[PDB]
């Protein structure tokens, strides 16, 4: 199989129903998170490592951040190279 | 209440009487808390609406001579190319999940959403059947009805082919052939001390 | 107050008003299966399947087994006739079951809501119509209507006179069959040929001289 | 023991381990007849796997030399 | 046949195992007398075994490979192929005389708890009282069963004593 | 009251006077609950004019010679044409199981929705016979009558046919040849000695 097709295409897929039919459901189960609160509540260096100190605000109308996209993405390029590893067992000798 | 599955018996209290396709079956009160009835109310449904489906493409395949339900996908592992109704189709397997993925995710994710609706209308009701509102009664339990019924046959396309390997239809024909020497008595299979 | 043990000490559960109106009560209940009223209207109907089924069975082990040695019928040992029948038969020993069981089991489970909620089976529109005389009588285990074509059960006169009538002959054909059981293993042949043998030499054939019964001896 | 010291060893009780004798069966071990599931070669399971690791697996625990499910009795 | 075994009557180490336990015997009878007591002793000794090795035979147990009987637990496997004698039917027999004998002590443990003194009932047991309610276990399965049903047979959580928690 | 299926008997309350073909038989009391009555004084004039058009027709086919009832449809089995009055007919069981379970279907349902009316008239009376008030009552009773007839007949057919294997006017002709040879009791099954 191509791989410029499979995995693209896997992955074009893959952003188009995160960002398309999954970012509401996505977006609503988030905030079940916040029913139960803030990891922390301090002022120390260690209590710093565990707070969203920088928002990653996007232009997107839905929201689709960049770490929307690093998740989708991966989704995509993992879907991707299993159908390629499993159409390449086809015609293999002694495999 | 559509009727009652053992003559003589209470219906259970949690049970609304004017649920479609209320016979007061519950042995295992399943549906007692009434979020887990509700959901309970929208699978059956879902999954009559799908066996019906399911039950009359099985039976179309193998009337019109093209095979049985089960030997459809064998295409896909020799390497033939696949079929619709005698016309050739361009996909392979690897192709086809690949709609069938995102057609069905776009799908029932809109679904999904809509916070377990059941009866839709509208775009889905494009001929008004189901407009009235008020005789749609009979109408749901006609569903409810032919969905179990389904849901019941198409077990039963599973069951018998697991046990005899024939198709629905041509298990059909060979018990009419010798109904009494060709069942699920004769299988060697559903009754072992048989 | 006839008992089956004179002298005995008959259970206070068989002396009440509502033990005392079950037919055949002579006070047998040495390891009281029945102190408790409910196991008692349960064990009654019990009862009353097994003498029926029994009577049913002995009949057709007995009236054909006589005729036979008559000469008017054929029929094999009621042992074999299951083998005999089975040959020149249209279905397997297994189909034959399994439908028996399903209408067996549709009829007796009719039976059984009525022990539990007795005359609820004349719910209406349960049955096609039918409903209306599958409500029984005020007796459990003594439906009527249409099990009682010839109407005996009407004369209130001769009422507990046919109940007791019945439990007798049940109690009876039950210990029947029992024999039947016993004597095929004791002695390898036919109830009617077993009779035979004791009256031609009472005093030399029977258990106590079969060599199975008395190992010791 | 019992049966033992007093010299009858067909007296004692000896309880075939057919429940873990039917999981080597299950894995391919031959040596009990149950033909099932990886033992027998017809089966879906014996099949699919037929390609991949299921000579090497089958070649080594139908080998009775080595500890791969050690045969088992009472 | 079943897992590998064989009948033990097919069995070739199952015959040799009388040949041995057999030749043991003789060997200690020929330092004895014709019909003295220690060589009748013996001779019955010898009948027993034979019989033993018959009887195991014809019970169409299951020898393995040492040339010893070996028992089938599994139902299916036993009323499959005519085992069920071997643990399958002294299975219910045992638990008929186990229950018989718990369900007797039950009844009597009971019964004396109306009593003024029930602990001197225990140590000087009632024997009149003992020997009624021994006969009447026979039937413990039925009367066992109805009162589960009845629910009689368990206290209520709140009659039975708990530590704190 | 039509008459007296007992003389010297009472008859049931629960049987109105008015209600044709009442002889006031009712031993089994299969019939005391309003609600069951109504449906069998449909049922049985439903299974009364049945009767008498398969009656009519078992007799016609062996009067005209074209064979007899039993074996009209062995051509389906054995394989062959269908025939009717002698000219082929050319559907095949398939056909005909299709075409009959959709009329009858189609024509049964129309009935099954009017609620049990056993009389309409109308569309089904073009020569008004019983548009007078007056006369139906007569012929109400005469229709049941050789209705009723009609259906112990068609048992005979069935008893007869099981018993002696032939038509039923071959078993009248034979009856006729040697009345006290050829009957119920010399068929060595109805009597079971002898
Ligand atoms: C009352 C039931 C009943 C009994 C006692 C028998 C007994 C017998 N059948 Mg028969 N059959 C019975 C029902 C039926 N048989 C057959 C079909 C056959 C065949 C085809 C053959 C026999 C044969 C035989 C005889 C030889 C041994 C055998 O095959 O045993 C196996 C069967 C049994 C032992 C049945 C036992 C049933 C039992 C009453 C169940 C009770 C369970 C309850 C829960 C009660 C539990 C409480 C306890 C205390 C009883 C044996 C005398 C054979 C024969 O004639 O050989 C010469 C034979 O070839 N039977 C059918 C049709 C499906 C039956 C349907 O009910
Ligand atoms: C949701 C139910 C469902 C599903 C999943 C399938 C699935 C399948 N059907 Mg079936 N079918 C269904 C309902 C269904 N059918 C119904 C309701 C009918 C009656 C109209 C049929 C009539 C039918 C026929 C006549 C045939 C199939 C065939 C097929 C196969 C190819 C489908 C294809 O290429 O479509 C292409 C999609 C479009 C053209 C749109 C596939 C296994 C084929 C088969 O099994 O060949 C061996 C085939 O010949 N189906
Ligand atoms: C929808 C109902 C239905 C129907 C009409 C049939 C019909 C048939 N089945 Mg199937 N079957 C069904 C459901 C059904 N089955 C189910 C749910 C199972 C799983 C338990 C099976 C398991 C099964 C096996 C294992 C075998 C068959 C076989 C057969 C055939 C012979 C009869 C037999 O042994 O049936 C078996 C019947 C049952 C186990 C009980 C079914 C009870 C149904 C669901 C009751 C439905 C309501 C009502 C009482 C009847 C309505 C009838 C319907 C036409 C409307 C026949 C074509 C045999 C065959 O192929 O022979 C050649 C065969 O080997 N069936
Ligand atoms: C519990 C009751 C019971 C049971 C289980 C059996 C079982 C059996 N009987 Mg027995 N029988 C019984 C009661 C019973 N019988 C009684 C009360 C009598 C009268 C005394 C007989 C008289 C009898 C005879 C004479 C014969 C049997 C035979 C048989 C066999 C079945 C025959 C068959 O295929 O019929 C299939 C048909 C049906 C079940 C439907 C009923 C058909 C009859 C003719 C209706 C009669 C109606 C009546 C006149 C009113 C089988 C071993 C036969 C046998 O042993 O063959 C080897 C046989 O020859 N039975
Ligand atoms: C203690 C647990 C246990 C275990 C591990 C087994 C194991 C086994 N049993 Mg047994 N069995 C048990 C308890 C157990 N049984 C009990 C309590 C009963 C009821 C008294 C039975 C009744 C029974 C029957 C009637 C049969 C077996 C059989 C079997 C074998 C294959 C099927 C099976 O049971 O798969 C694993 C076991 C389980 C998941 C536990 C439940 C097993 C159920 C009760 C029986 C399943 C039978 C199966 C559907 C038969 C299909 C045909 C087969 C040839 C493939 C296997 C050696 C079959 C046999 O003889 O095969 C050669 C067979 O026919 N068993
Ligand atoms: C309940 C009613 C009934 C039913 C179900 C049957 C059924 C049958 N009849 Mg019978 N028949 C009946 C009443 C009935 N008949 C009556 C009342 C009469 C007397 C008039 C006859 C006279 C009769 C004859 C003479 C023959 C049959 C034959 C047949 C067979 C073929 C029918 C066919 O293909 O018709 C096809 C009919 C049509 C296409 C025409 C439909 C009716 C038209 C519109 C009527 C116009 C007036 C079939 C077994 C035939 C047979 O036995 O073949 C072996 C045959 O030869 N029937
Ligand atoms: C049996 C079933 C469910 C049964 C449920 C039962 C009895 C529940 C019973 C109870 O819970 C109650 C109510 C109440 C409780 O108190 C008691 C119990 C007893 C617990 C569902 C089947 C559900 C079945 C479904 C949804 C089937 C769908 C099938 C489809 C889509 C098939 C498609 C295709 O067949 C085509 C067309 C062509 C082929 O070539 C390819 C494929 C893909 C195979
Ligand atoms: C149902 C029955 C028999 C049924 C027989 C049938 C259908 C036979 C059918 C066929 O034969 C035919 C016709 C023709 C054959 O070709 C085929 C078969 C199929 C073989 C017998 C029950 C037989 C039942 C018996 C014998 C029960 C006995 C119970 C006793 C004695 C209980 C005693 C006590 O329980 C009390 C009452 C009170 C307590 O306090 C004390 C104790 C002592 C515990
Ligand atoms: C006997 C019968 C019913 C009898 C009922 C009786 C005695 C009931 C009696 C009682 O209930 C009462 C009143 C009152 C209760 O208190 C007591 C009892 C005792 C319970 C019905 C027959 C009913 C008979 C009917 C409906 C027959 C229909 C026949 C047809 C359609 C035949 C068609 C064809 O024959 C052709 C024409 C040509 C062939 O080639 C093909 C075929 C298809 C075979
Ligand atoms: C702007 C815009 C646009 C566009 C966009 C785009 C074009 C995008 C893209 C995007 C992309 C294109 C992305 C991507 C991503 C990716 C990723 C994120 C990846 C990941 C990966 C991974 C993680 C991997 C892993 C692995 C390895 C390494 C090895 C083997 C195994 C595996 C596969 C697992 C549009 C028009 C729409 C709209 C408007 C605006
Ligand atoms: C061969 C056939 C295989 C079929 C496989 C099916 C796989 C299904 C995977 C579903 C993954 C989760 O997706 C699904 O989650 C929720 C339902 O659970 C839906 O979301 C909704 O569900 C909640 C619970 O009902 C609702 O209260 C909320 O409105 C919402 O959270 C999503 O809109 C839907 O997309
Ligand atoms: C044995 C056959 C198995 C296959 C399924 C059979 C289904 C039978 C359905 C019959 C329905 C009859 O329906 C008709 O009469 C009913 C009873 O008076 C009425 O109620 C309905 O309004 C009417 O339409």
């Amino acid at each position: 199989l191509d791989p410029q097709i499979v995995i693209s295409g896997s992955t074009a897929a893959f952003l188009a129903i995160g960002r398309f039919v999954f970012l509401g459901y996505q977006r609503r189960e988030a905030n079940f998170d916040s029913t139960v609160g803030p990891k922390t509540t301090g002022a120390t260096y260690f209590d710093d490592l565990q707070k969203n100190s920088t928002i990653f605000a996007t232009n997107d109308p839905a929201g689709f951040n960049i770490i929307d996209v690093a998740g989708w993405g991966a989704l995509g390029h993992a879907v991707g190279f299993a159908v390629l590893a499993i159409n390449s067992l086809q015609g293999a000798n002694l495999s | 209440k559509a009727g009652n599955w053992l003559p003589g018996s209470d219906a259970p209290a949690w049970l609304p009487d004017d649920l479609p396709g209320n016979y007061g079956f519950d042995p295992l009160s399943l549906g007692k808390e009434p979020a887990s009835l509700k959901r309970f109310t929208e699978s059956e449904v879902i999954h009559g609406r799908w066996a019906m489906l399911g039950v009359a493409g099985s039976l179309a395949v193998e009337l019109l001579g093209y095979g049985n339900w089960y030997d459809a996908p064998l295409w896909a592992v020799n390497g033939g190319k696949a079929t619709w109704f005698g016309i050739e189709v361009p996909f392979d397997l690897n192709a086809l999940l690949a709609f069938e993925f995102v057609a069905m995710a776009a799908a029932e994710g809109q679904r999904g959403d809509a916070g377990g609706v059941v009866y839709p209308g509208g775009a889905f009701d494009p001929l008004g059947f189901a407009k009235d509102s008020s005789k749609s009664g009979e109408l749901k339990l006609k569903e409810i009805k032919n969905g179990r019924l389904a849901m019941v046959a198409f077990l039963g396309f599973v069951a018998q082919h697991a046990a005899t390997g024939k198709g629905p239809i041509a298990a059909l024909g060979e018990h009419l052939a010798n109904p009494w020497g060709a069942n699920f008595a004769t299988n060697g299979i559903s009754v072992p001390f048989f | 107050r006839q008992s089956w043990l004179p002298g005995s000490q008959i259970p206070a559960h068989l002396d009440t008003p509502a033990a005392q109106a079950l037919a055949g009560n002579f006070g047998f209940d040495p390891l009281g299966l029945g102190k408790d009223p409910v196991a008692l209207r349960w064990y009654q109907q019990a009862e009353l399947i097994h003498c029926r089924t029994a009577m049913a069975g002995v009949a057709g082990i007995l009236i054909p087994g006589l005729l036979t040695k008559a000469g008017a019928l054929n029929v094999p040992e009621w042992y074999d006739a299951g083998k005999v029948a089975i040959e020149n038969s249209f279905a397997p020993w297994g189909s034959l079951l399994a439908v028996q069981l399903f209408l067996c089991g549709f009829v007796e489970a009719k039976r059984w809501q009525d022990i539990r909620k007795p005359g609820s089976q004349g719910e209406p529109g349960s049955f096609l119509g039918f409903e209306a005389s599958l409500k029984g009588t005020s007796e459990l285990g003594y439906p009527g209507g249409p099990f009682d074509p010839l109407g005996l059960s009407k004369e209130a006169d001769k009422w507990a006179d046919w109940k007791l009538k019945e439990v007798k002959n049940g109690r009876l054909a039950m210990l029947a069959f029992l024999g039947f059981v016993a004597q095929k293993y004791a002695t390898g042949a036919g109830p009617v040929d077993n009779l035979a043998a004791h009256l031609k030499d009472p005093w030399h054939v029977n258990y106590a001289t079969n060599g199975v019964s008395l190992p010791f001896l | 023991d019992v049966m033992q010291a007093f010299g009858t060893p067909e007296k004692q009780i000896l309880i075939e381990p057919v429940f873990a004798q039917w999981i080597q069966a299950a894995h391919g071990k031959a040596l009990y007849g149950f033909d099932f599931l990886l033992s027998s070669k017809t089966s879906a399971a014996f099949a699919n796997g037929q390609s991949l690791w299921l000579p090497g697996w089958l070649d080594a625990i139908n080998n009775n030399q080595n500890s791969l499910f050690l045969t088992i009795g009472p | 046949d079943i897992a590998g075994l064989t009948p033990c009557s097919e069995s070739k180490a199952y015959a040799k195992l009388e040949k041995k336990e057999l030749k043991t015997l003789e060997k200690r009878l020929k330092q004895y007398e014709a019909d003295s007591a220690p060589a009748v002793a013996l001779k019955a000794t010898m009948e027993r075994t034979k019989a033993r090795f018959a009887n195991y035979a014809k019970a169409g147990l299951l020898c393995g490979n040492d040339g010893l009987p070996h028992l089938i637990a599994d139902p299916g496997l036993a009323l499959k192929y005519g085992h069920a004698g071997e643990v399958f039917i002294p299975t219910f027999g045992f638990l008929y005389v186990a229950g018989y004998i718990g369900y007797v002590g039950r009844q009597y443990l009971i019964a004396v708890k109306g009593e003024a003194k029930p602990t001197d009932k225990e140590i000087i047991i009632d024997v009149p009282l003992a020997t009624k309610l021994a006969w009447q276990g026979a039937g413990w399965p039925l009367a066992a069963v109805q009162e589960l049903q009845r629910g009689t047979l368990l206290e209520k959580e709140e009659n039975i004593t708990v530590s704190p928690r």
